[PDB]
């Protein structure tokens, strides 16, 4: 099984006490894109 | 194997109100519940309430439900098998019957009865509350004094004068000499404040190797003082 | 101190939207001790 | 409180009582589950049993839980005074909290007895440049830890100005308290010596200041 | 006070997996043009809901830069490309 | 999307509750082991020729996969007595060198996970004889005894 | 399919028996009125909608909780 | 290279050894029957783009026939009612004219390997009822005779 991590502020690693049980990824678009990314997913939180 | 640690213990008047409060190390705080108790020497060991750190479940002690009002923060997790999280407690009493000293510490199973059991316990903090303010700590030496002068033995050691609220905390060398060092606690004037004495042995050999400097260290009256206790003796055994 | 985007490899692309997600073994069968036992046939 | 304990409870080395207490019907006898404490004064307590029977772990078996139905008992055994203070008893049920006690301390008998140290210190020169004074001398390395000492100048009534303290325990077997002596500046060299006097049952030790020295 | 230790299937329990993984998506008939870069026609399709359900005071590590999806879910992406290729024209005689 | 809380509680729901509480949903974990039908289907939920794109065969070594480990899992539970019944009970004496803790210490006190973490040293010597002390030689038993 | 029947405790043998009542709105027809008048597949036909409702409980009324039991009560 | 003799005996290590001696020895093969987990590890204990060498499918097809085949047999097993049990006794008397001998003259004089070369003809006809008269109609009858 895949497992999401559920928390705003998580940063890149460490553990993540919000934590939800998915089984396949949400829709991933392969954007190929070179120093910059769009049309991805947004986290509801300030950019950390 | 889970470290729970508050903070000072010092002098507060009647009527304000001042909080304390004391925070998991080494485990998960959260799915645990909060609790505090007192051992005041006119009423002995006394319980209040508890609440729950993830979602908030209170029932206090009918003496102490109208008067305490009290929050606590949030998961800090340290890996996916410990943790730290905080819990802040406010009073409100005015009364004086519970001066004594507060602990608030927890540990158990979580599935059955015996739902709340205090286990791995805290520093317990010592609530001094008074009308009297506070007074600051001054200091001088102990003259070393013959033990055993057949083993080579001697005593020294260091002021701890009459000082509003207890406690007062005072080491020496700064913590790398624990073996042997032995200290009392305070006495109570019929006009209302402490005292107690300071002593440690040491060999009588140990003169001109070693530094011996106690520390006096009262945080309310934020003084602290350090000091060199003289190692020249005056008694004629230990003169010997 | 200066600075500057990079891109030196686009699997940052991965990272982008694949940082959620973490995949992980079934070992769903545990031992564990309890004072249950069926009928000793001797 | 409402609850009741044995107010002194007594052995020896191998022993086998432990403090028990009960209270009324609304109070932890039957249908409560009820666990108790070691609780030296000033000091964190360490917890034996927590359901009736089975305790927690770290404590080993010389401590079993058990009682009827208007009581509760813990009858510890094969005892070293490591043991020596406070056991509070304690009811609760799913949705309260629980109910502490009104005094308990273990004592036990048949012990090796243990030569009392006492160490005056005389009232240094720094002391009447304030000038208030005090002399103290205080004894520790004893047990039975219970005690009275006196104070004189010059073998003659002294009455006014001295205290002495509750005994408080932090060694690993032994006892110690505290006493000392207020002042008034002049009367004291009006002496010639001095006296911090200690009395047990078994014998009495008396340490004496010459301060012209 | 006699210890027996038994066994039970299914404990929610888990190691970290290294596997291969499988994609997704839900199909889009589109009968006008055809033939997408990486779904194509092969990727199954999403089941109408997938179910998510909250691990609750669960709290379990993520380092995403020794991740190893990633260096799959490129794997393919060079790939399939180099069959997507393979069928079409080859320009060699342009060389000129 | 918005959480809805109308289903309780699901596959590893109860990864994050103690082991009594676990012990109760072994099944929402059983069914969702094996079922690679369920989410794969045998024909598709015409230019093309044969379907070996490597999302074809790189989910065909996943299927077996799925099943081999369960299918040398519940052979193990066949070495041990327990075929279509999920817990187990047990006759070898636990000898706790391997934990020294109490029964409620570990159902109400702490999860799966968090019991395998102690012990997963201890794991492959324990199951060298929770077969032979406890099947080998419990039915040359009632070989020897259903004899007569 | 053979897990299904290790999730009802029936592994090894092919017909198994089963704890909880039907209540038959799901068939308000007799015992009799099926093995001798009807065929397998003239019955799944009709109740093929209720199927995965009753695979439900068919363990958890029935084996969830039946080994719970045993465990409480073997254990004495 | 040199023998060491710590470990006994191992998978088919009686084999050599009389019928009663490896009866006793029948789970030192159960275990390494299916268990192409243990030795072929789901990931690998980057030029190359996927996998389909043939080290890769043939290695494929061999794990399945590793379990099919056991997994037909246990289903035979499940035919004759004895799932997670190695070992079955059994109702239908034996008519010893696939073998005159004795029960001493098998288990203590010959192998398991030297049973089956002399009814191995005799082999698929006895599978047609140690179902049918032990199983096939050993459960109508709790099912008749549980029916009060
Ligand atoms: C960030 O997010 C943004 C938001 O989504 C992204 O924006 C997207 O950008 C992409 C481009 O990168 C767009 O794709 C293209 O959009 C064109 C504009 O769409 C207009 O028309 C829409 C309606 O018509 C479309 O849909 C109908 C079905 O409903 C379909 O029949 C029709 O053909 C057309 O696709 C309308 O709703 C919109 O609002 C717009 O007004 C669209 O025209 C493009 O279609 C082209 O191109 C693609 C790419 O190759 C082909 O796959 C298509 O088949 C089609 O090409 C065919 O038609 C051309 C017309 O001239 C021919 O020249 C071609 O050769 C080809 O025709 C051949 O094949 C046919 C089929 O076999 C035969 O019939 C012919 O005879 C020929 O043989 C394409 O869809 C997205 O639309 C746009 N998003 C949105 C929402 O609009 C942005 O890209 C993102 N950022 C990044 C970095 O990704
Ligand atoms: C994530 O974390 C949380 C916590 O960190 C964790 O939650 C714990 O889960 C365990 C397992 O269930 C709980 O353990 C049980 O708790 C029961 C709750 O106690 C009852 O009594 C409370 C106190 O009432 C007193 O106070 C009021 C005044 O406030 C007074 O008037 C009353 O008269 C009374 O004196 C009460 O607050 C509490 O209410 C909460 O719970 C109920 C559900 O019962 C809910 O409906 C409410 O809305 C509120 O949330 C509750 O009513 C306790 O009863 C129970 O004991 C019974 O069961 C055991 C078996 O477990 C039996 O042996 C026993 O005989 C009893 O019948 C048991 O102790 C625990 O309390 C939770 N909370 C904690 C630890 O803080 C989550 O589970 C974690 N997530 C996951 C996935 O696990
Ligand atoms: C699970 O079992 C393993 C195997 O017994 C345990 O691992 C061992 O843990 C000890 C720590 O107690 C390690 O010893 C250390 O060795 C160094 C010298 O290398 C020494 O200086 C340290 O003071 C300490 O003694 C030992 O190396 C380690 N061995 C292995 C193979 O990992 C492990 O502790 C057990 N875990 C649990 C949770 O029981
Ligand atoms: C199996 O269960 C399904 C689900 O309950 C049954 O399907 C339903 O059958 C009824 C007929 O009795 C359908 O109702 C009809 O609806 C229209 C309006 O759309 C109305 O005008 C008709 O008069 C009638 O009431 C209903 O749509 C249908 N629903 C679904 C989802 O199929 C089915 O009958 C059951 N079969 C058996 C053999 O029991
Ligand atoms: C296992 O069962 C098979 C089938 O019954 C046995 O094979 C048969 O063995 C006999 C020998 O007793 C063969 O008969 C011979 O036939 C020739 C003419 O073709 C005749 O001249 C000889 O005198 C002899 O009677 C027979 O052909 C053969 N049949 C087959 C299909 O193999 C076999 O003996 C059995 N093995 C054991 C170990 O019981
Ligand atoms: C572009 O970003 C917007 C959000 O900023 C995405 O969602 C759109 O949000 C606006 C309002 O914020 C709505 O009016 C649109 O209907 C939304 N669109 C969709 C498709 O949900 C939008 O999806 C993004 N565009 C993409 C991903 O192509
Ligand atoms: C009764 C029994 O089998 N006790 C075993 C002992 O033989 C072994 O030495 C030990 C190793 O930790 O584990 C335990
Ligand atoms: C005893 C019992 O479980 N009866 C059920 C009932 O709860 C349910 O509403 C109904 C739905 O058709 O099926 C029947
Ligand atoms: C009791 C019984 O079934 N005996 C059978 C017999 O019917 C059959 O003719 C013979 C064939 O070898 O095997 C034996
Ligand atoms: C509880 O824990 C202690 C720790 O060793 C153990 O001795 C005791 O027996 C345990 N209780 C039971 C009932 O086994």
């Amino acid at each position: 099984a895949i497992l999401k991590c559920k928390d705003k502020k998580f940063n890149g690693t460490g553990p993540c006490p919000s934590v939800s049980t998915v089984q396949c990824t949400h829709g991933i678009k392969p954007v190929v894109s070179t120093q910059l990314l769009l049309n991805g997913s947004l986290a509801e939180e300030e950019v950390m | 194997e889970g470290q729970l640690v508050q903070s000072g213990a010092e002098l507060k008047k009647p009527g304000a109100s001042v909080k304390i409060s004391c925070k998991t190390s080494g485990y998960r705080f959260n799915f645990y519940h909060i609790n505090w108790i007192r051992q005041t020497a006119g009423r002995g060991p006394e319980w209040m309430g508890w609440i729950s750190p993830y979602s908030g479940d209170k029932n206090l002690a009918p003496a102490f439900q109208d008067r305490v009002i009290m929050t606590t923060d949030t998961e800090v997790p340290v890996t996916s098998f410990t943790s730290t999280g905080a819990a802040y407690m406010e009073i409100r009493n005015l009364k004086f019957d519970d001066t004594g000293t507060y602990f608030c510490a927890k540990g158990l199973l979580r599935d059955g009865s015996s739902t709340w059991l205090p286990y791995l316990w805290g520093q317990g903090t010592l609530l001094t509350v008074s009308s009297a303010s506070t007074k600051g700590p001054s200091v001088f030496p102990l003259a070393p004094s013959s033990k055993s002068t057949s083993g080579g033995t001697a005593a020294l050691g260091c002021l701890v004068k009459d000082y509003f609220p207890e406690p007062v905390t005072v080491s020496w060398n700064s913590g790398a000499l624990t073996s042997g060092v032995h200290t009392f606690p305070a006495v109570l004037q019929s006009s209302g404040l402490y005292s107690l004495s300071s002593v440690v042995t040491v060999p009588s050999s140990s003169l001109g190797t070693q530094t011996y400097i106690c520390n006096v260290n009262h945080k309310p009256s934020n003084t602290k003082v350090d000091k060199r206790v003289e190692p020249k003796s005056c008694d004629k055994g230990l003169e010997v | 101190e200066t600075f500057r985007p990079g891109g030196g490899d686009m699997r940052d692309n991965w990272r982008s939207e694949l940082y959620k997600y973490k995949v992980v073994k079934i070992e769903p069968l545990g031992v564990a001790p309890t004072r249950c036992k069926r009928r000793v046939v001797g | 409180s409402v609850l009741t304990q044995s107010a002194s409870v007594s052995g020896s080395l191998g022993q086998s009582v432990t403090i028990s207490c009960t209270g009324p019907n609304s109070v932890c006898c039957s249908h409560k589950s009820i666990s108790w404490y070691q609780w030296p004064p000033g000091r964190a307590p360490t917890l034996i049993i927590y359901e009736d029977n089975e305790r927690a772990p770290g404590i080993s078996p010389r401590f079993s839980g058990y009682k009827s139905y208007w009581s509760a008992y813990l009858t510890i055994s094969d005892l070293r005074p490591e043991d020596e203070t406070t056991y509070y008893c304690c009811s609760y049920t799913h949705n309260s909290g629980c109910v502490f006690g009104t005094g308990t301390k273990v004592s036990v008998l048949g012990q090796s007895k243990a030569n009392p140290s006492v160490t005056l210190f005389p009232p240094s020169s720094e002391e009447l440049q304030a000038n208030k004074a005090t002399l103290v001398c205080l004894i520790s390395d004893f047990y039975p830890g219970a005690v009275t000492v006196a104070w004189k100048a010059d073998s003659s009534p002294v009455k006014a100005g001295v205290e002495t303290t509750t005994p408080s325990k932090q060694s690993n077997n032994k006892y110690a308290a505290s006493s000392y002596l207020s002042l008034t500046p002049e009367q004291w060299k009006s002496h010639r010596s001095y006296s911090c006097q200690v009395t047990h049952e078994g014998s009495t030790v008396e340490k004496t200041v010459a301060p012209t020295e | 006070e006699n210890l027996w230790v038994t066994v039970y299937y299914g404990v929610p329990v888990w190691k970290d997996a290294e596997t291969t993984l499988f994609c997704a998506s839900d199909a889009k008939a589109y009968e006008t043009e055809k033939h997408n870069v990486w779904a194509t026609h092969a990727c199954v399709p999403t089941d109408p809901n997938p179910q998510e359900i909250h691990l609750e005071n669960v709290t379990e590590e993520f380092n995403m830069w020794k991740n190893n999806m990633v260096e799959q879910m490129h794997t393919d992406i060079i790939s399939l490309w180099d069959q997507s290729l393979k069928p079409c024209v080859k320009l060699t005689p342009l060389c000129v | 999307a918005v959480g809805i809380g109308a289903v309780f509680l699901g596959f590893l729901g109860a990864a994050g509750s103690t082991m009594g509480a676990a012990s109760m949903t072994l099944t929402v974990q059983a069914r969702n082991l094996l079922s690679g039908i369920v989410q794969q289907q045998s024909n598709l939920l015409q230019q093309h020729l044969l379907k070996l794109t490597v999302w074809g065969i790189k989910q065909l070594q996943a299927r077996v996969l799925a099943v081999e480990r369960y299918l040398r899992d519940q052979q193990l539970l066949g070495i041990w007595g327990c075929s279509g019944k999920l817990i187990c009970c047990t006759n070898v004496p636990w000898n706790s060198s391997w934990s020294n803790r109490n029964l409620s210490e570990i159902w109400d006190n702490m999860t799966w996970l968090q019991w395998d973490k102690e012990i997963s040293n201890y794991t492959q010597i324990i199951y060298g004889l929770l077969e032979e002390s406890q099947n080998q030689q419990e039915k040359n038993e009632q070989d020897l005894l259903a004899l007569d």
